[PDB]
């Protein structure tokens, strides 16, 4: 057992797009790059090529070679303290507000 | 469909922490995640399925669909292909950091 500043692991636990933690972590299975989910939705929507490493996802239709990463996303609510209280929190405050 | 919801259209960043905490992790804590299921040590060497995102041992995996199934030893779905199988550098680069 060891204890590890966060400011060590953050690179590995966020989203380049978000500047921030992942949330719905969605993973290119050509090149294992990884963001939150809404962040690579909408960036696919004008590129079909990979945001880092610069790799095409699909000639035609790039949504078709991206996954959900439950692995990698349940790391991410296990080492950061709060995090799915936090992003929990806000969905339901949100449908508090739009029914 | 990737359609996303009303919350997700308008969701904002979750802000990282730049304070300086610490977090305490034992070999046991989040042993569910970072166990090849076949050999129930560390991932070395990790490999992911591209159907379905399934990590497993580089050296470990060849010696499963080895032994007649040709599915994926977590969900059961067909492996097909070999270009199903690639080395994930950004995952071994995550377990650098735990030696324990
Ligand atoms: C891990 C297995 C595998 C596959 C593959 C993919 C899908 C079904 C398969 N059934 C046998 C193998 C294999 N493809 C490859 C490959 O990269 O060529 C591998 C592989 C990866 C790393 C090291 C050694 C090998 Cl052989
Ligand atoms: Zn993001
Ligand atoms: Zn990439
Ligand atoms: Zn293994
Ligand atoms: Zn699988």
């Amino acid at each position: 057992t060891t204890r590890i500043k966060i400011t060590e692991l953050n690179p590995h636990l966020m989203c380049v797009l978000c500047g921030g933690y992942f949330i719905d972590a969605t993973t290119i299975i050509e090149c294992l790059h990884s963001f939150c989910k809404t962040c690579i939705v909408r960036y696919l929507e004008t590129s079909k090529y990979c945001p880092i490493c610069d790799v095409q996802v699909h000639k035609t239709r790039p949504l078709l070679n991206i996954r959900s990463d439950k692995t990698l996303q349940d790391i991410v609510y296990k080492l950061v303290p709060g995090l799915f209280k936090n992003e929990m929190k806000r969905r339901r405050d949100f449908y508090a507000a739009h029914p | 469909t990737w359609e996303l919801s009303l919350y997700e259209l308008q969701r904002t960043p979750q802000e990282a922490i730049t304070d300086g905490l610490e977090i305490v992790v034992s070999p046991r804590s989040l042993h569910s995640e970072l166990m090849c299921p076949i050999c129930l040590d560390m991932l070395k060497n990790t490999m992911t399925t591209k159907e379905c995102l399934h990590r497993f041992c580089a050296d470990c995996i060849i010696t499963a669909l080895r032994s007649g199934n040709k599915e994926c030893p977590t969900c059961r779905k067909k492996l097909v292909s070999k270009r199903s199988l690639r080395p994930d550098p950004n995952f071994d680069a995550l377990i650098s950091k735990i030696y324990p």
